[PDB]
């Protein structure tokens, strides 16, 4: 199975290549986290697809609705298999 | 690197990060994107 | 070389290929890496054919 990776467009971690209109799939993107994802996949033995989180957020729990947004939410609610991004380890995220 | 509670993927993902660190690959990637591709010398 | 590394009015460079260019690119010595980043970023080019 193809592993679904959630990430976020922020330089220099993940950036769309200048010529991305001529490219397909993962090769549309470049950056530190793109290179890291490739190294992790090679060491762990999986194929993967880079997807960009829809709401453009890292991950916080709404005070009113208690719903997690961002990349954290994509993992919590079962929509993605892994997040490879500039995502800070914090107490409230480690809890979920 | 984050994942889904209890996900089996998280135990090989973590070992890979520790290995890439010890091999100097994470330092190589930071240098590539910040300094080799930097514009200010 | 320390004199060169501390200034920019007098430009400086290497062959555009070969062992001399590679010495500067890979050095972990502070003075030599300072010289390398200058050469890499300079416009117009400080390298020669
Ligand atoms: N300043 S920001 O862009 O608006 C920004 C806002 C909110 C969270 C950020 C963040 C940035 N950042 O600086 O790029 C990096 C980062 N890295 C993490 O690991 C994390 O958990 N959260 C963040």
């Amino acid at each position: 199975r193809t592993v679904v990776v959630t990430t976020i467009m922020e330089s220099p971690y993940v950036m769309y290549k200048k010529n991305h209109e001529m490219f397909e799939g993962n090769d549309k993107y470049e950056g530190y986290c793109v290179d890291l994802a490739s190294e992790i996949a090679k060491h762990i033995g999986i194929k993967y697809k880079i997807a960009i989180v829809p709401d453009g957020k890292y991950g916080a729990r709404d005070a009113d609705t208690k719903i997690w947004n961002g990349m954290v939410g994509e993992l919590v609610y079962g929509k993605a298999e892994i997040a490879i991004a500039p995502l800070t380890i914090t107490l409230v995220r480690e809890e979920v | 690197v984050a994942t889904p509670k209890g996900s089996s993927l998280r135990t090989p993902v973590n070992l890979a990060v520790l290995k890439l660190s010890e091999a100097g690959v994470l330092d190589k990637l930071k240098n590539k994107w910040w300094y080799d591709k930097g514009e200010c010398g | 070389a320390e004199d060169l590394a501390k200034q920019t009015e007098i430009a400086y460079g290497t062959l555009d290929s070969g062992s001399t260019k590679e010495f500067f690119r890979r050095s972990k010595i502070a003075v030599y890496e300072k010289m390398w980043t200058y050469m890499r970023s300079a416009e117009p080019s400080v390298f020669t054919r």
